[PDB]
């Protein structure tokens, strides 16, 4: 059902993860991180996000992974391996994806599993809010306060990426 | 804080963010505003050695907005009843 | 480097830590070890070769770890508390994930592989940074945050570390190597006092970093990096022999000297708590300690080494490195036990 | 209902870049006395089939690549995402009305980087890697302005959302407040398309084949109308009736033509950079002009009084 | 007056691109301090109710809030109609 | 479930005809006729890692349409500038270190 | 051109605001009785279902305090068709 | 606690796993490390928006921005130990054994 | 001569009209005659769910006037 949609997400989510995390060649890590990125942002869209589901699409995937990529075809890997080649990624990939299935069988056959911890597997849903009608984005009011509230944030933040600019030309200056 | 620069100052730095009951645009509350504010206000200047005994019923509905734990166990309580009855038959949902 | 970006990345390593001192919000604790772990590594890599860039590699392997780990324990505690308050955090599994989180940052076993390695390959100044500044942030937090961490796994961190940094140094020729595991050992003593008194905690931070600047700063004096560059001095600078011998005997907890204090300290404020075993327990092994700088003192300082011919040439120059402070540091490291009462003024 | 709508959007995207191939050609021809397609049919309007029916039955001559999956990968990526750009365009109502529209265009095309990438990694040729390195780090660079640009304009508009460029637009042009932004839009624009004279991969590589090579083509063209009407609705807006919607989406039409066509004009007219000289292009020109207008366009809605409202 | 008047003249011709930049940006700086219109955008952006205004209990000493929308008392938008 | 579908149907057509493309009729009967250093310079490494710096910076500006609606005009404005002015700053140095030629 | 049009769009922001904070109070009273009837609804049923289950109160607060709580969406949807669920979850974020 | 924080808390530790278990590329080390963050991200995120912290809405912006300024300078140090030994394979950095 | 430029772009022309012309006139279709109602913001959401509930046929863009009351 689409009740569950979120849960649903989060299964390939963590699938995802363990794809790269098996750490195959870099580049097809590289795909199994940038699908998790699509559908973390799916996950977080679902909860109201729209604008911080929108900057891990324009920030983390069109940022921060196309750097990845450029790197890796630069000073990593030009040309893939067969992916699962190597015995040591087929375990690791099939052990995380065992695992995972048995999370999922069990917290969707008795709507709850307790996986160390305990959780509900009633669907995310039921915890929601029921009562919103302004007119306006909370979100976006949140975000937008980083101006007015937040000047000793964007102070530092501001220094930092500067200073990352600064750092990094001395680091490669060699 | 380590070195409590801001109370010195007057200044705030970051406590504007530190708690969701603090001001919030657009007077837009958070969903467990009541409960954070009680805790609060039961816990204010006697010590985290006093509050974390004398501030319990606060803080446990707290904490039970926050996750909703209790909540959930009691909707999985009558659901899981629901099922039983529709399995045997001696339960029609209404309209 | 140019000289006024170095002075900007350092201002930048000392701002990164006093916002973690000064913040009230887990946020900006978390940016200030972000942006100090950003300006070190510059400080790191500036002599260009492969043991500096494998230094800095390890170095950021280690510490961008720990602050994702640290990152996650905010998160589980804002879960379980709707807050971002920088105190006892709200959730042991949060508790101990900052605690593992600190002890990788500070080095502590059986997180401290790193330190030997990173401190070896990098020059004595940046040496000097990472085991006296970069221990003021994650201590600040702990100092903060002790009410709630699990006293079995810091006083195993700390037992650890003073035993692996007693045996590491054991078997070490290279001077950076043994101020790393000398600093490794000294974090268990802050540490293990942490839970029952956290001024005598900062009286042994404060003591550590006086005496460790005063090692570094005479090593940097003579540019000595081994045990055999160092039994020269005496040939060269017979004023320096004598300052590392009464440093080195401070730095073993050799009374009246002053690194005699925080140990004596630390053993008072466990007793009153009827820790009778750990206190003990503490002090024979820091004996190991003892063993390794007494063993510089007798190539240093006590008989005199074989000379080379060329060392003649260095008669007819005088010393030009700055030494800033040391004058200052050498009287505090070794001459402030008939003060120990001003403690106090930690409280 | 919806569906309908959908395949009433793709369909006519994909004819409508099949004709200007012929409309590319011919415009071409005149500006360089002679005349392009005019034989296969009247006035060459069967040329786009023949060549689309050509392209589909040739050989399909794909080297035994690195990876067969990114080599399949970049294709369906490039062609997908083009099509993607279109949902949020408000021609004047759009498939489907984004709260955050323009957010959503500019995340997506910074997501086309990737087809450039993985068909360098796939071609399984360090030579065919590294052309794709130099026009990935021309289209990121790219990216900058545009970005900054169109925050820039939003500050006249007040949201992210496509329509309200409509409503900003209603007395007159935002080109007229916003030319110095519009003029380095526009060429950016150019460079982010790889449209001469920033057209640096098909110069260096001559200094996919087939169906594939169409494929890739056809994302190419897409992209480039979509641009285009993009531009036209940032900078040209045109008014809306409700009433009378079909008269917007005319008028509208006629300005994306219209700079479409002005996309084959610079063409004809230029000669190319070379590569260290449009990145000065954006790195030394572009981006300290941007960012002093991303200053002044915080500046002057606030100094003038004249800030958007959000809704 | 004049060493720098030969000297913008030498950016001028040399570098027109960076002159503009930098002027604009100053622009950007100075002018939102003397604008007389500027105070206006606070008052404008007040004046947007985003929330309901909750109305007071009335404890008969409340001269200057109106008892009625359509009252004479309380924040008047005249000056925003006009503007 | 819209926006669902349209990107359903975007890439499920993007992948037929990618597959189509490569799999039509040929009327043939015979026989059908490196994770190292690529040589590519530093300088297109620092161009990615300087765009990458400067999208972050972007992130930042982006809340700028809503930050205008503040009555702390005053505040906005100022950090507003500051970030764009680092970003001037961060541009001004990567310029005068010739970070942005080519040449060498 | 642009200062004058803007300046118009804020009157006709806070016209358009200002006709919502009029209907307000009677969305707000309209949405008291529903949630309200849809709480006491789910009672009734929770009476039946949970009739022969031992140790079940009908109707106890999970909460020490008695301050009214507002429900989450599992506590008024819980016993009802998804579709009605579905578009008091999802509707808003799905809706185009 | 809620279903998807199960799936989350599992992300992060199969990266954090992918972390500490080492192979040969340095760059698969880190991947998982933006691994982490990005499910720290997501873990943030939902917790805030469901909560409806509305201040708080800005905290997983700034923790994007920072570890992809972390990550710039982690790709640097790939780059340069590269350049040094040809491949970004973790067994070259074995000198300060000794 | 240049006019014989002209079809290949009205063709052109004509395929991108379509799109526009055609969502313009589904949502007509679909929504009573009337545009497609937008809904930015939780209170437009709320207005439209309430209109669906009032209407009696479950179509938020059935409007129902005086007669009602
Ligand atoms: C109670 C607990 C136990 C006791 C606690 C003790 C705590 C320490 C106390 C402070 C110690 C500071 C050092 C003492 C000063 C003596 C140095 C001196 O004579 O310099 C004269 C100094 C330069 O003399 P010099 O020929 O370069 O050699 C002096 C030493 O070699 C200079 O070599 P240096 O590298 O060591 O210089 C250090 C100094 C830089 O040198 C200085 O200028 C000394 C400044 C001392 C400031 C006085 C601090 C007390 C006031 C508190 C406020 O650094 C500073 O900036 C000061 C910190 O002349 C001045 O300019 C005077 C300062 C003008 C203001
Ligand atoms: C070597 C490395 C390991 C270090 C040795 C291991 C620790 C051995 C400890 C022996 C047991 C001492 C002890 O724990 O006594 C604790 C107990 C505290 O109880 P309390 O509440 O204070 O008073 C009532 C008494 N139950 O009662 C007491 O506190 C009384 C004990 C007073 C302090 C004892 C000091 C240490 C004794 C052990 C060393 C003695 C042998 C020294 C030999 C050295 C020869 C060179
Ligand atoms: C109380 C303890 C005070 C400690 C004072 C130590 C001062 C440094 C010792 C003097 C040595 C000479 C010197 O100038 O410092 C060396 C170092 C710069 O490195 P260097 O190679 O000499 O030249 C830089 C060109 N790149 O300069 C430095 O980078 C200074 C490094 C030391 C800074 C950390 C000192 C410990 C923390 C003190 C805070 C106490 C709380
Ligand atoms: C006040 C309350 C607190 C009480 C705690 C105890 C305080 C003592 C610790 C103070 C700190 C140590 C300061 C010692 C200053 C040393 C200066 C000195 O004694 O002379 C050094 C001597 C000079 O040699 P030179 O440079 O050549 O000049 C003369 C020309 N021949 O150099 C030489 O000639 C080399 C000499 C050979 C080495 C002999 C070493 C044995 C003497 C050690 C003296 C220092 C004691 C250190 C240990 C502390 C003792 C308690
Ligand atoms: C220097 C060479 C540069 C070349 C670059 C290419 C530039 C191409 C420019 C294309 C745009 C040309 C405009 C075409 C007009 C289309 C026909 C039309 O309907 O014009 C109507 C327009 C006034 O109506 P309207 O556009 O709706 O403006 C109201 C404000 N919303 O008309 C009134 O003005
Ligand atoms: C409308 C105009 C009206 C005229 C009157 C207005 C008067 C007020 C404005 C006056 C401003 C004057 C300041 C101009 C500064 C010019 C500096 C300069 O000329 O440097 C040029 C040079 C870079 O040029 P390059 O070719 O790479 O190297 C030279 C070798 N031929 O050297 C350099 O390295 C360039 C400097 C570094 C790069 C600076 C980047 C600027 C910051 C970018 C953002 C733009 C400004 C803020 C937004
Ligand atoms: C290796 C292969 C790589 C290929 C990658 C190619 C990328 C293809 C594109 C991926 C799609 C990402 C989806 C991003 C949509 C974000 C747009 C948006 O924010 O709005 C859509 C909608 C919310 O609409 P909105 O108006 O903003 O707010 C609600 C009403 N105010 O929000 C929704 O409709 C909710 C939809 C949730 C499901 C999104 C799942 C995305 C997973 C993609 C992978
Ligand atoms: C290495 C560089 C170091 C640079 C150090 C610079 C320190 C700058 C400190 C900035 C914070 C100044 O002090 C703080 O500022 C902001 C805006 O001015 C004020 O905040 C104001 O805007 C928002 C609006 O809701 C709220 O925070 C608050 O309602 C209001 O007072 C704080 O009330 C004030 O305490
Ligand atoms: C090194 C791997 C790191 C992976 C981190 C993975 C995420 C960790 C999730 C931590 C969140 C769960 O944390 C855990 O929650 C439960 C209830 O919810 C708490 O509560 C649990 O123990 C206490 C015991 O007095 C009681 O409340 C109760 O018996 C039980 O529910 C635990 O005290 C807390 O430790
Ligand atoms: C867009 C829809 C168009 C629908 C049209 C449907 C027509 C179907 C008939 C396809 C006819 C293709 O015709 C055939 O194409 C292949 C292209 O690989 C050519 O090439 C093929 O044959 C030659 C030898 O003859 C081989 O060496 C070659 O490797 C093989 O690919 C053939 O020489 C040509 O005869
Ligand atoms: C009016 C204020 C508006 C706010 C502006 C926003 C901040 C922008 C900061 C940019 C600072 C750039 O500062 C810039 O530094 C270099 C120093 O090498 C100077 O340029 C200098 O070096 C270059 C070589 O690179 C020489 O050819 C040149 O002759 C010399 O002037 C520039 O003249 C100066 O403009
Ligand atoms: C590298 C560091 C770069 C830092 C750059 C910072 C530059 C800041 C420049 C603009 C700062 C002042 O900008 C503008 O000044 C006028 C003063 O007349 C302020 O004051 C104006 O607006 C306020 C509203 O708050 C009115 O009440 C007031 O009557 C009006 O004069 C504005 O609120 C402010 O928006
Ligand atoms: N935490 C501890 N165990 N010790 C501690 N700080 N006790 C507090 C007692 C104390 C002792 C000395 C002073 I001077 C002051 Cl003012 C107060
Ligand atoms: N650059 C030009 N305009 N001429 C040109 N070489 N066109 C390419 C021809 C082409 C490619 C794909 C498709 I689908 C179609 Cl129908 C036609």
């Amino acid at each position: 059902m689409m009740l569950y949609i979120v849960f649903i997400l989060s299964v390939i989510f963590v699938m995802g993860f363990v794809g790269f995390s098996s750490k195959p060649s870099p580049i097809y890590g590289g795909l199994g991180l940038i699908v998790s990125g699509g559908v973390g942002c799916g996950i977080v869209l679902n909860f109201g996000g729209s604008f911080l589901g929108l900057m891990v699409f324009l920030i983390y995937l069109g940022g921060m992974m196309v750097v990845f990529g450029y790197t890796t075809a630069m000073a990593t890997e030009q040309y893939p391996e067969i992916w699962l080649s190597n015995k040591a990624v087929l375990g690791a990939f099939v052990t995380g994806l065992l695992m995972e299935f048995f999370m999922v069988y069990y917290v969707l056959k008795d709507k709850e599993v307790e996986v160390v911890f305990e959780f509900n597997g009633l669907g995310d849903w039921v915890i929601y809010d029921t009562g919103d009608s302004g007119f306006f984005s909370e979100e976006a009011m949140g975000i937008a306060a980083l101006y007015s509230y937040g000047t000793w944030l964007v102070i530092v933040t501001g220094w930092s990426l500067l200073i990352g600019v600064v750092v990094i030309m001395e680091i490669t200056r060699g | 804080p380590f070195f409590d620069v801001q109370k010195r100052l007057g200044v705030d730095l970051d406590r504007w963010m530190t708690i969701q009951s603090a001001e919030q645009p657009h007077k837009i509350p958070s969903r467990c505003h009541a409960f954070e504010k009680e805790w609060i206000e039961c816990a204010h200047g006697i010590g985290s050695i006093r509050a974390e005994k004398e501030c319990k019923i606060e803080f446990e509905d707290f904490r039970e907005c926050l996750l909703r734990q209790k909540t959930m166990k009691r909707l999985h309580a009558i659901r899981r009843q629901r099922e039983k009855l529709i399995k045997e038959g001696k339960y029609t949902p209404p309209p | 480097m140019n000289p006024i970006i170095f002075i900007i990345i350092l201002l930048t390593i000392m701002l990164g830590t006093i916002i973690v001192m000064i913040s009230s919000h887990w946020l900006l604790v978390w940016i200030g070890f972000e942006m100090n772990m950003l300006a070190i590594i510059p400080i790191m890599m500036k002599n260009h070769n492969p043991r500096a860039t494998e230094a800095s590699t390890k170095y950021f392997l280690t510490q961008s770890t720990a602050s994702m780990l640290l990152m996650m324990a905010v998160i589980i505690n804002l879960m379980f508390s709707g807050q971002w308050t920088v105190m006892k955090l709200f959730n042991p599994m949060a508790s101990m994930l900052m605690t593992m989180a600190l002890a990788m940052k500070l080095g502590m076993a059986p997180f401290h592989f790193w330190v030997p390695e990173v401190t070896q390959g990098i020059p004595l100044s940046s040496g000097l940074i990472l085991l006296t500044w970069q221990k003021l942030a994650p201590m600040s937090v702990l100092y903060q945050i002790f009410p709630s961490i699990n006293l079995n796994l810091i006083l195993t961190l700390s037992v650890l570390s003073i035993l692996i940094g007693g045996w590491g140094g054991l078997n070490q020729t290279q001077l950076r190597k043994i101020m790393a595991y000398s600093s490794i050992a000294h974090m268990g003593w802050m540490t293990a006092v942490l839970p029952y008194n956290p001024t005598m905690t900062l009286l042994n931070l404060i003591i550590y970093i006086i005496m460790t600047s005063t090692m570094f700063t005479m090593f940097m004096a003579n540019s000595t990096t081994t045990t055999l560059s160092l039994s020269h001095t005496w040939n060269k600078t017979p004023i320096m022999t004598v300052l590392i011998l009464a440093t080195l005997l401070s730095m073993g907890g050799l009374p009246p000297l002053s690194g005699f204090m925080p140990k004596w300290m630390i053993i008072q404020e466990m007793t009153k708590n009827n820790s009778i075993i750990l206190p003990t327990f503490m002090a024979i092994t820091a004996l190991l300690n003892l063993y390794f700088y007494m063993r510089l003192t007798y190539s240093t300082t006590l008989t005199m080494f074989p000379s080379t011919n060329n060392m003649k040439m260095k008669w007819q120059f005088p010393l030009m490195k700055k030494m800033t402070f040391l004058p200052t540091m050498v009287v505090l490291s070794t001459m402030m036990l008939p003060l120990t009462p001003m403690l106090s003024v930690l409280e | 209902m919806f569906m309908i709508n959908i395949l009433m959007l793709i369909i006519p995207i994909l004819l409508a870049v099949a004709f200007l191939t012929l409309v590319e050609r011919k415009v071409l021809g005149y500006m360089q006395l002679r005349k392009g397609p005019n034989v296969v049919g009247p006035y060459g309007l069967l040329q786009p089939i023949a060549d689309a029916i050509k392209l589909f039955i040739k050989e399909p001559l794909r080297p035994a690549t690195s990876s067969a999956s990114m080599f399949i990968l970049a294709p369906i990526m490039a062609l997908g995402l083009a099509l993607t750009m279109w949902i949020p365009l408000p021609m004047p109502y759009p498939l489907i009305n984004m709260n955050l529209g323009v957010l959503f265009m500019l995340a997506m095309s910074s997501l086309a980087v990737y087809s450039i990438l993985w068909s360098g990694w796939a071609s399984n040729s360090k030579y065919a890697l590294i052309g794709a390195l130099r026009a990935v780090a021309q289209t990121i660079s790219y990216e900058v302005t545009l970005a900054i640009i169109l925050l820039s304009v939003l500050l006249m508009s007040g949201s992210f959302t496509l329509s309200t460029l409509i409503t900003t637009q209603e007395q007159m042009w935002l080109i007229l407040p916003a030319w110095p932004l519009a003029m380095m839009w526009f060429i950016s624009t150019l460079a982010e398309t790889n449209r001469a004279p920033f057209d640096l991969t098909e110069g260096e590589s001559e200094l996919y084949a087939a169906g594939p090579f169409a494929l890739f083509f056809m994302a190419e063209y897409a992209n480039i109308i979509m641009m285009n009407i993009f531009t036209a609705i940032l900078f040209l807006g045109t008014s809306h009736n409700p009433h009378m919607p079909e008269l917007y989406t005319i008028n509208f039409t006629i300005k994306s033509l219209l700079l479409t066509m002005s996309f084959l004009w610079i063409r004809a007219s230029y000669p190319r950079f070379r590569y260290d000289q449009l990145m000065h292009l954006l790195w030394k020109n572009f981006l300290p002009l941007t960012l002093a207008l991303c200053m002044w366009h915080v500046s002057l809605p606030i100094l003038t009084s004249g800030i958007p409202p959000q809704t | 007056a004049e060493r720098v008047a030969a000297f913008l003249k030498n950016v001028w011709a040399k570098e027109p691109v960076l002159v503009a930049s930098f002027a604009i940006a100053g622009l950007a700086v100075i002018l939102p301090t003397l604008s007389p219109y500027t105070k206006y955008s606070l008052m404008i952006n007040r004046a947007t109710p985003y929330n309901y205004p909750v109305p007071l209990r009335d404890d008969g000493n409340m001269p200057d809030v109106p008892s009625h929308p359509q009252d004479p008392q309380g924040p008047s938008l005249e000056w925003l109609k006009r503007l | 479930m819209n926006l669902m579908l349209a990107l359903l149907t975007n890439f499920t057509l993007a992948t037929l005809l990618v597959i189509i493309a490569f799999w039509l009729p040929q009327l043939n009967v015979y026989s059908e006729k490196g994770s190292a250093r690529l040589p590519f310079s530093m300088k297109f490494f620092l161009v990615a890692i300087t765009f990458l710096l400067f999208d972050l910076e972007i992130a930042l500006l982006l809340p700028l349409p809503w930050a205008s609606q503040t009555a702390n005009l005053n505040t906005m404005l100022t950090m507003a500038l500051f970030l764009i002015i680092l970003l001037a700053v961060s541009l001004a140095y990567e310029w005068t270190q010739k970070g942005l030629e080519w040449t060498e | 051109s642009m200062m004058k049009w803007n300046r118009e769009r804020r009157r006709l922001q806070i016209e358009d605001f200002e006709a919502r904070i009029a209907l307000m109070p009677l969305l707000q009273a309209e949405k008291d009785r529903r949630v309200l009837q849809m709480l006491r609804e789910n009672l009734e049923e929770e009476a039946t279902v949970m009739k022969d289950v031992p140790g079940w109160k009908v109707g106890e607060s999970v909460f020490h305090t008695t301050r009214w709580v507002t429900p989450m969406m599992g506590e008024l949807y819980g016993l009802r068709a998804s579709e009605e669920v579905l578009s008091a979850t999802y509707g808003f974020i799905w809706y185009t | 606690m809620s279903m998807v924080y199960m799936n989350i808390m599992m992300a992060f530790t199969v990266s954090l796993v992918g972390l500490l278990m080492y192979r040969s590329h340095l760059m698969s080390s880190l991947l998982c490390l933006e691994g982490m963050m990005l499910s720290l991200f997501v873990m943030a995120a939902l917790t805030i928006l469901n909560s409806h912290f509305t201040l708080a809405s800005m905290m997983p912006i700034i923790l994007l921005v920072f570890a992809a300024c972390e990550a710039a300078l982690g790709l640097s140090l790939l780059v340069m130990v590269s350049n040094t030994y040809g491949t970004d394979y973790v067994q070259n950095l074995n000198l300060l054994q000794c | 001569m240049w006019f014989e430029v002209l079809p290949g772009i009205a063709v052109m022309g004509v395929c991108l009209f379509i799109p526009g012309m055609a969502t313009a006139r589904i949502h007509r279709f679909s929504n009573g005659g009337k545009e497609k109602r937008v809904a930015h913001y939780p209170y437009q959401w709320y207005l439209m769910e309430r209109d669906r509930r009032v209407s009696g046929v479950n179509r938020s863009y059935v409007s129902k006037g005086l007669e009602n009351i």
